[PDB]
């Protein structure tokens, strides 16, 4: 086996600017002059795209910003100008020795300017109620950067047992971020408390932005 | 227009066989190659073998003992089929054509998320969320889904069976207590919402579930 | 025409062997000027014979001057398969010259009578023998080999010849012994060369071409193997040809290169690998 | 062991070599017969001679069955280089015997004493020539010239010694004069023996080397080519290897059909071309 | 040169049926066992489109209805089934010997029911007598087969020395016919006459379709 | 997205240079061939070169004396020269792309009608055309716009900038006079004309035209 390292594991890049992926290969892969290394882009959810072949070769249908050179063990994925929609996990594939071997994806961040979060919050349905459980969600859509902290708060008292954060991935639109915020409670738990509020911290503002009901 | 589609079951028990038709079409199998690979969380991306043209067909190191592939050129359709199955075999199983003269994989297809544990299928339950209170709308107003207590992978929620494929937030799945909650939260302009109905069309293929949801305020 | 003698003169083999037959020619010389008289019934016979050796090693002498000559249109290869010609042509006359010296010895044995110039002859050989000694790149292997045996083989003829001097103070069972000892001790040097004429798989790479066979048979892509053809060319260059079929999508670039480095693993200098796609 | 005979049986050429060796050895067993008395002086000289043409013709019928052996692993190519060993050799050994008649008429002139014997043999070789007559395929090309060489070399030979005969009622001039002859006849065989096996471009096919480059060169795709080898392999199987350096989207299919129609057309039997696919 | 027949020259085929075209070469094709013919399909208006490689290998991203076998001289492209939207000319090409040769296009025009077509007349406009000529188009749309006719009448008298006419090409959507017909006049010719009439005939109908205006 | 596209004169003076620029799009012309094909009316389809990656190139038989091919691999870029055109040389002039590792061409580009004549450039002359009477009014009405003397080829008829591409009917030009007339129709709902206003554009890369025409009814 020939085991590819990918550095960097995250790289953070701006827009319109130039980011650089780098495999190095354990043994070389030139074979009289070729050199059989493969750049693949794999977006969320979504299979992996064939973007170099031969490590210098574009793959027909691709834009003209991707630029891939190297040798032997050092090989580097350029890419030039970066647009949000390269915002991606990038993996080196090597095809010089059986088997074929993937190195470690790099996951590519778009820097962009810092958005407030669009909290919402919703109570449980009706038919929530009726199953013996009770579910509250509060939705923060379109923020950046990706750290970010929730608290939630029942009767003015702090809980943290019931927590459930999910992170979408960055955006190829708009290069944000989305994380929703779940809280499970049962019948006794959610009738013996009324009020409900939804904590979000972000870099962006010091004041955390509140969303409540009374139920 | 060349596709790439695998049919196999999202949950297999421990220690059974797993098996994957990856039907193609666009292209003949008599002068092209077929790689399977499959990524997981864990491990990352993995090469598991590859067949030629007329049959002839090269396995990994590692998977050489209990993998067999088939192919039947007639019907395009080339058989993957794995056995002794275990906890570290639940990946994304790809079926990717080989790039013409070349070592790489060009066209791919949708995989198949195999999930290996003795739990047991659940069909989803699908509750709709509504703002708790209707004061302070403004123009873009934000309504979701939330998916709940279903078993394995995946679900595909989807808003007006795709008319409305703008603002939508699939959030990935979590485990919790051998069960796995998804939810989905999409933005509509204030004018479209109630006055335009909204639905959000939940498909779970393992449990073979189309439930449809209809959003109701309060 | 000069400037052949300053190009001997540069390498030191040739060097060595041009002295020997200058050396040898100087004895002849000699052993005529001695046998102008009436005494030269097997005078004759053994200067004829010692003609033969000059013109071998002449022969020899020619081949390793020429084996250094560069390439042309019409040898694609060189000239280094000289050097293998020398060493069949030496193994030729050795064998010649040993049923010529067994028949000397049934005519000296048949026809009673050259006592002092085989002492002569025994020194100039004992002299060649601790003169010479062994122990596309470096063409030069089998030149050493031929002088060798030709001299140790005149060695053992001035010894016969003595111990026949020593018997009459049977020559033909001495001179018979020896030419067998003679014949079976170019018997290696001769199948060799046969061998690297016949166009035959190197001894040294015969057992390694199933391996390689096994290995480039587990290649991706590859289908079939057939007509497969390797030979020496010199001393160690294996010239090899080989026909690869391949599936229709099958990677031509890296079943070459991978096919190369492994016949290259195995001593294969030259290798010449046509792929050809299988129809379906 | 046996079947040998039976082999040799099959082809006609083997039967008329086997014949011929048959008469020789029983030449030589009246010619031995006769010589038993005092009167053997050149009688064991000759005999042996005839002995040598004898093992001559024996080589020359071993190569002759051998050539039509099949090919194994060891010998990819077969034996086909058997009849140009055979050719190489027999030139050799004509050589070889044009300078012992040379030596061997010296000692008649020198020493004064076979006027019949002679004749036996003159009998017996013309006899040879009346029967011999010539005017991966087909590999038997060279026995027949290299036998017919030989036999009028005897002929030859025999002539001159009843040349001698009529003198008596000078022996070494024509004797030298038709070890030169006969010397000179042979050079032409010896050389295409030599070409053959110095891997040289085929004589009949350098003149069609330039014009198959151009026409390959002008072939769609192709961009250098370098590292040409061709040689024969026993009588017009001409083995040729080549390299290519096509584009990196060139055609392989196409440029490997038409190399090798084009090496076809001008009488190359096995051609191995090898495809390069050139970086940029 | 290589000189391809193809056979036949236009070819008409009903939906869903199957279709032959064969390509014949001069010269044999064929090196080591592969067939270097390719075919070419060109709709109206549009470069030629790549179908099949090789004689035998369908290119990427065609459908697999068309299927290609043949060898040396003899080749075949067979359609089955034959939709709409295959109405175009096909065209075989040999790359064997240089230069490369196109063989003479066949036209594949698609067999459906009769339709009437819809005669429509239109009198020049105000700029058109300003300019000082006249023209007037009769366009028949939506018709089948391509056969018909049309008789301009002026005033109650035949005329056929200004008429033209102008065919497109089939349809690939209802695998229909239109054609224009236009008649120039000057400003004298057009004000000396009042009633302007269009007649189609076709086989559809043995009543020809008349439009006209008084003007 | 592989595109090739011509910008060569679409009139040339007869036994003048004939200058063709093929850019490339969405592939390198490092590693690939482009070749160099013209179709007629008469002699269908005809093969006049192929230029090779670094600069190699071959001609047609015919073509060699008077074809010059050449190349930048900086700007992707590949010039077409001929000298000596006559009157059988007009033609459209494909830039095709060659096959991966074969002899056919996969990808072509829209060609440029090239016209060889000692005729002058006329720009296009549009006239809307509009019903007689507005009387038997059905659900479908046809409308159409005639092109008349214009020279040399081509002229791009589109109908709302590309919105109403449905019922249109680009009828092929035909010469007289020394000169080109070309009609177009479409098919309107009686609700949407005259309520919603419709135009035809017609462009003229020759004469660098770009008239836009109103329909007015009657
Ligand atoms: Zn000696
Ligand atoms: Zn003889």
């Amino acid at each position: 086996d020939i085991v590819l390292t990918q550095s960097p594991a995250s790289l953070a890049v701006s827009l319109r600017r130039r980011a650089t992926i780098s495999c190095r290969a354990s043994e070389s892969v030139d074979g009289y002059g070729h050199s059989f290394m493969h750049w693949y882009q794999q977006k969320s959810g979504q299979p992996p795209k064939l973007l170099i072949y031969r490590a210098s070769n574009l793959e027909s249908g691709v834009p003209a910003r991707f630029s891939g050179s190297g040798s032997r063990t050092d090989f580097t994925l350029t890419i030039d100008p970066v647009e949000a929609d390269d915002a991606a996990t990038y993996y080196c594939q090597q095809s010089n020795e059986d088997p074929y071997t993937f190195g470690s994806g790099t996951k590519l961040e778009i820097k962009r300017a810092d958005a407030a979060p669009t909290v919402s919050i919703f109570p449980p349905s009706s038919e929530q109620l009726t199953s013996g459980g009770a579910s509250v969600v509060c939705f923060l859509n379109n923020f950046y950067p990706k750290d970010i902290n929730v608290k939630w708060k029942i009767d003015g008292s702090e809980r943290q047992n019931g927590v459930l954060n999910s992170w979408t991935d960055q955006d190829s639109k708009d290069s944000t971020y989305s994380m929703s915020s779940t809280l499970t409670l049962t019948k006794d738990e959610y009738e013996r408390h009324n009020s409900y509020t939804c904590e979000a911290t972000h870099k962006t503002s010091t004041s955390p932005i509140v969303k409540s009901f009374n139920r | 227009e060349v596709q790439l589609q695998e049919s196999g079951p999202g949950l297999v028990a421990p220690s059974q066989s797993l098996s994957i038709t990856c039907t193609v079409s666009g292209f003949s199998l008599t002068n092209y190659a077929v790689h399977w690979v499959r990524q997981s969380p864990g491990k990352g991306l993995e090469w598991l073998g590859v067949i030629w043209s007329n049959g002839r067909t090269d396995y990994n190191a590692a998977f050489i003992s209990r993998l067999s592939i088939s192919k039947d050129n007639s019907k395009s359709q080339v058989f993957f089929k794995m056995n002794s199955l275990q906890a570290d075999d639940t990946a994304i199983y790809y079926c990717a054509r080989k790039l013409a003269y070349e070592g790489a994989m060009d066209y791919w297809g949708q995989g198949t998320s195999v999930t290996v544990s003795s739990a047991k299928t659940t069909p989803p339950s699908v509750y709709p969320l509504a703002p708790g209170s209707a004061a302070q709308t403004n123009s873009m107003v934000t309504l979701g889904c939330l998916v709940k207590g279903y078993f394995p992978e995946p679900v595909t929620v989807t808003w007006n069976s795709g008319s409305l494929s703008s603002g939508v937030h699939t959030f990935p799945a979590v485990l919790q207590s051998d069960l796995y909650t998804l939810s989905s939260s999409v933005t509509v302009p204030s004018s479209t919402w109630p006055s335009e109905t909204v639905t959000c069309n939940v498909a779970h293929p393992a449990s073979s579930t189309k439930v449809d949801k209809k959003i109701v305020p309060r | 025409i000069s400037g052949w003698f300053r190009s001997i003169l540069s390498d030191k083999t040739s060097r060595n062997l041009f002295f020997f037959l200058c050396l040898n020619l100087s004895f002849a010389f000699v052993e005529l000027l001695y046998g102008i008289w009436s005494n030269c019934l097997g005078l004759i016979s053994d200067s004829f014979h010692m003609f033969f050796d000059s013109t071998a090693i002449l022969a020899g002498l020619a081949a390793s001057v020429i084996s250094k000559w560069r390439d042309n249109d019409a040898f694609s290869y060189g000239y280094v398969r000289a050097e293998v010609l020398a060493g069949f042509v030496n193994g030729l006359f050795l064998i010649f010259t040993a049923f010529f010296i067994f028949s000397e010895g049934v005519e000296r044995a048949l026809a009673p009578p050259l006592l002092l110039v085989s002492i002569l002859g025994f020194v100039v050989n004992l002299i060649g023998i601790f003169v010479f000694k062994h122990g596309t790149t470096g063409p030069s292997r089998q030149i050493l080999q031929g002088v060798f045996l030709h001299i140790l083989a005149d060695t053992l003829g001035s010894i016969g010849v003595i111990a026949s001097a020593i018997m009459m103070q049977a020559d033909p069972i001495c001179s018979i012994l020896i030419a067998i000892l003679i014949v079976v001790s170019v018997i290696p040097l001769l199948r060799e060369s046969v061998g690297i004429l016949m166009q035959r798989t190197p001894p040294l790479l015969e057992n390694s071409l199933p391996q390689c066979y096994q290995r480039v048979q587990q290649l991706q892509g590859v289908y079939s193997l057939q007509e497969q053809h390797f030979w020496t060319l010199c001393s160690d260059v294996y010239v090899g040809t080989l026909k690869l079929i391949v599936a229709p999508d099958a990677d031509a670039r890296w079943i070459l290169s991978q096919t190369h480095n492994i016949f290259t693993q195995a001593g294969v200098r030259q290798l010449y690998v046509q792929i050809d796609f299988a129809a379906m």
